[PDB]
RNA sequence: GUGAAAUUUUAGUACCUGUGAAGAUGCAGGUUACCCGCGACAGGACGGAAAGACCCCAUGGAGCUUUACUGUAGUUUGAU
RNA sequence: GUGUAGUGGUAGGAGAGCGUUCUAAGGGCGUUGAAGGUCGAUCGUGAGGACGGCUGGAGCGCUUAGAAGUGAGAAUGCCG
RNA sequence: UAGCGGAGAAAUUCCAAACGAACUUGGAGAUAGCUGGUUCUCUCCGAAAUAGCUUUAGGGCUAGCCUCGGAAUUGAGAAU
RNA sequence: UAUAGUUGAAGGAUUUGGAAAAUUCCGCUAAAGAGGGUGAAAGCCCCGUAGACGAAAUGCUGACAACACCUAGGAGGAUCCUGAGUACGGCGGAACACGAGAAAUUCCGUCGGAAUCCGCGGGGACCAUCCCGCAAGGCUAAAUACUCCCUAGUGACCGAUAGUGAACCAGUACCGUGAGGGAAAGGUGAAAAGCACCCCGGAAGGGGAGUGAAAUAGAUCCUGAAACCGUGUGCCUACAACAAGUCAAAGCUCGUUAAUGAGUGAUGGCGUGCCUUUUGUAGAAUGAACCGGCGAGUUACGAUUGCAUGCGAGGUUAAGUCGAAGAGACGGAGCCGCAGCGAAAGCGAGUCUGAAUAGGGCGAAUGAGUAUGUAGUCGUAGACCCGAAACCAUGUGAUCUACC
């Protein structure tokens, strides 16, 4: 959602995780993937800027 | 669709004419350009329109007019786009613009008289054509060359 | 860069609203005691640019 | 004993009368001819060296002449 | 399926393909020998592709899409 | 003593082996209607060397002859 | 804050090897899985990275202190001040997109020469009304252009004929009196462990023995192609006129990616190379000595047509700001189409010409565009590559020769 960085400084894993807040989502960054996770307000906020 | 299963739209990508690769192209040794002849050294070619030696076209025929200083044109609207503003909504041209029908008023907006108008609206502009007027007042409307 | 119109042609030439060209007659400004008076009545009225010419400069007119 | 060069499409590289871009080692029809060298000559290989100096063309150059055109250094004349 | 029909070709127009380097994702091979080199009596209509034997000793293939310093026998070419 | 020049008992003679205008660097990848070259493959169709005008004649433009994509009526094409 | 730094997490065994980071088991760490190195390819061996800390000295940038400097209203309009050989005129030249043109505006050289607020300049010759300004005295940060140099980085950029001319002791060797011109040359193996000792040989060189996983890795040192030069051998060749082959074929020797097999070849048939330019080629027209390597239609900005995609009487952003040199939204100035005719005043589904309601030119009557990718062509640019004789501008030369 935003800079609750506790949730992403825990995403330098395995390269099989990569990160990225909500006003950042391209095309590839999903396209090039096959799960996405989320959270409940990532979704509302995604479902705002794209109006 | 993904990474690894790209398709481009069909017909949508020609490839190329890389020319001058050898006898079986069809385009090697003279490069689709024939014998010599100035159409064929590098960068050859006349000016556009030249004509060998003869007095070309645009010297053969005469010069006329000129420009007035101070012409007017006006951004005209013929009688139809008015037929969506169904009973008085005090036509404008001004915010009236502001729905994608008129934008950049050249120097005031005319009204004309194509084709058929069955409203009640109200009407004002810069100038009018003689029949437009007697349209409007015919379905009962009102103008205002304002 | 741009592409330079001709500012040779756009003094003879009116542009019509079907695609041609419009153009005022040759043999109009000069001795007229030898073109007899047909010759030069049905030279007041200009015509258009054939086929041939417009396949020539239809680029330096490209846009007036 | 030491040790180059220009040249060179690959070559198992004969003669006659024809034929041919109109004079052929190489095509045609005939005649002569075992394989490999060594010393001499210079008829031929349109022989080698110089992308014709003769001639024409390039809407090519450069140098020169003049009562060819256009200008100018210089000499002189008038006003201020 | 089956009938009918056509398939010489320079300048040139049209169409479909082979091959080289690199990038992206997916999937792979490699000291139990990769690239490169050599030999082979093999496969497709073409450009071209595999397989095996020897040498060699550290990186390269295959699929889909993309971008080009992408293909050589002639320039009295330039370098060894 | 110097190159828009110098020097010449005068020949277009000489000015670092080449002077009807020295050499070296820059404008400069100067310009050339002229010559030479231009690399992989298959399928389909396939010409012209003519008229007109040109400070034009080995150049160029339009017209004719070639090829590719569409619209429309045909009955307009052809050979008897 | 810039110039030295400090700290910094987690692995063993098995099979191949000379060597494991390889393979197979079983574990662990991560705010650290970017990279480089180690006897082959490492998240856990080493240097590091994520974090956290750190300056005696010197420099810069802030901030606030102190000091320096600068700045006041209202009312009156009698008289005074408001930039002089200046503005501007003629003449001759230059600068403005403006080549004297009907030529405003701005400069330069020469001559002539204004007014003073009831005044002066300008609004593209010039005049009148109106409107906007006050020249002939100076200063002034930012938004803009560049990179010899230092720091840290990146690249569908090159990989020893490439990339700077130069990866190596290079503007050096070498050439010219001088200005000036200017190359070729990287690679042993993991570690020199770089061959003790014997033998032939004057030496060079070589043969054993050794080091080494590998010496056909031995200092001309990874791989090691072609022209060119050699040794051995299976088949043929001394009565034969051969673009050098292909079709036919006896014999002789073989035995393969195993299939209507391979090599050679007595003898017969047929047959004038390759490229370019040309009406025409074997041409006695023209180019190649041979092998290898490099070596030619490209890119930016416009214009137009076909293909395709998103919206459609609409389409559509630009500059610019935040953002990782990205994406990724804001940003509606502007362009294109939706209406045309006329030189123009103008008219408007009409309009122009005309005395005309005549006729005729041009458009309407359904008739679609626009933004982007892509490809074909064209334009400005060196624009497919190589090729002159010449021209202009700074320099360098009289040690040869000419005159003194």
């Amino acid at each position: 959602e935003n800079g609750n960085d506790f949730a992403a400084l825990s995403a330098r894993n395995l390269p099989n995780v990569s990160v990225v807040t909500s006003d950042n989502v391209s095309v590839l960054d999903v396209v090039s993937a096959n799960k996405v996770l989320a959270t409940q307000t990532a979704l509302t906020q995604i479902e705002e800027v794209l109006a | 669709m993904k990474l690894h299963e790209l398709k481009p739209a069909e017909g949508s990508r020609q490839v190329r004419n890389r020319v001058g690769r050898g006898t079986s192209s069809g385009n090697g040794k003279t490069a689709g350009r024939g014998q010599k002849g100035q159409k064929a050294r590098s960068g050859g070619g006349v000016r556009l329109g030249f004509e060998g030696g003869q007095t070309p076209l645009f010297r053969r025929l005469p010069k006329r007019g000129f420009t007035n200083i101070n012409r007017k044109d006006y951004a005209v609207v013929n009688l139809d786009t008015l037929n969506r503003f169904e009973d008085g909504t005090e036509v404008t041209p001004v915010v009236l613009k502001e729905a994608g029908i008129v934008k950049n008023e050249k120097a005031g907006i005319k009204v004309l008289a194509d084709g058929e108008l069955t409203k009640k609206l109200t009407v004002k502009a810069a100038k009018f054509s003689k029949s437009a007027q007697e349209a409007i007042e015919a379905a009962g409307g009102s103008i205002e060359v304002i | 860069p741009k592409q330079k119109t001709h500012r040779g042609l756009a003094k003879r030439v009116k542009r019509t609203g079907g695609g041609g060209l419009k153009r005022g007659r040759a043999f109009t400004s000069h001795r007229f005691h030898g073109k007899t008076k047909k010759q030069r009545r049905q030279l007041r009225k200009a015509s258009m640019v054939a086929k041939g010419d417009y396949k020539r400069i239809r680029q330096q007119l490209a846009r007036m």
